[PDB]
C-alpha cells in the first residue's frame, strides 16, 4: 500500500467528523510499487552510457 | 436456471439482480474496447528503431 495511499488529498481540515482522508486511487494490496535503493547520486545511464536510442534490459 | 432459482436467487451472487425474474435471461455480453493506438515502424521486435506515433484513444458501445 503505497500507490493506494499515493493519491490521498491531504486537507488538514476536516467537514463534519469525517476524519478520514479520499484518494482518486485505491487499489489493493496486489500493486507494489518498487523503491529503488541505492542511487546515492549516480544515475543509471553512469555505467550504461546510453544514448536516446538505445535501450537496457531488466533482470529482477 | 431454473424458474425458482431465478425468482429466489439461488444461483452465483454476482448475477445482476435484474436477471431473477424468470423472464430476463441471464445473460453475459462482452465487448472488447480500445484505449490506445500505437503505430509504429517495425512489424517485429519493433524496439529501439522506428519512428512511431500513438494517441490515447476512448471508444464508444
Amino acid at each position: 500500500t503505497e500507490s493506494n495511499t499515493a493519491g490521498v488529498s491531504v486537507n488538514v481540515g476536516y467537514q463534519n467528523g469525517f476524519t478520514a482522508n479520499v484518494t482518486t486511487n485505491y487499489s489493493h494490496t496486489t500493486d507494489n510499487s518498487t523503491a529503488v535503493q541505492d542511487s546515492n547520486g549516480e544515475s543509471w545511464n553512469t555505467g550504461l552510457s546510453i544514448n536516446k536510442g538505445e535501450s537496457a534490459y531488466i533482470n529482477a | 436456471y431454473t424458474d425458482y432459482e431465478k425468482a429466489s436467487g439461488s444461483f452465483d451472487k454476482a448475477i445482476k439482480t435484474e436477471a431473477r425474474d424468470p423472464l430476463v435471461a441471464a445473460y453475459p455480453i462482452v465487448g472488447v474496447g480500445m484505449e490506445k493506438l500505437i503505430i509504429s515502424t517495425n512489424e517485429h521486435a519493433s524496439t529501439d528503431q522506428g519512428k512511431t506515433v500513438s494517441r490515447a484513444t476512448t471508444n464508444s458501445k
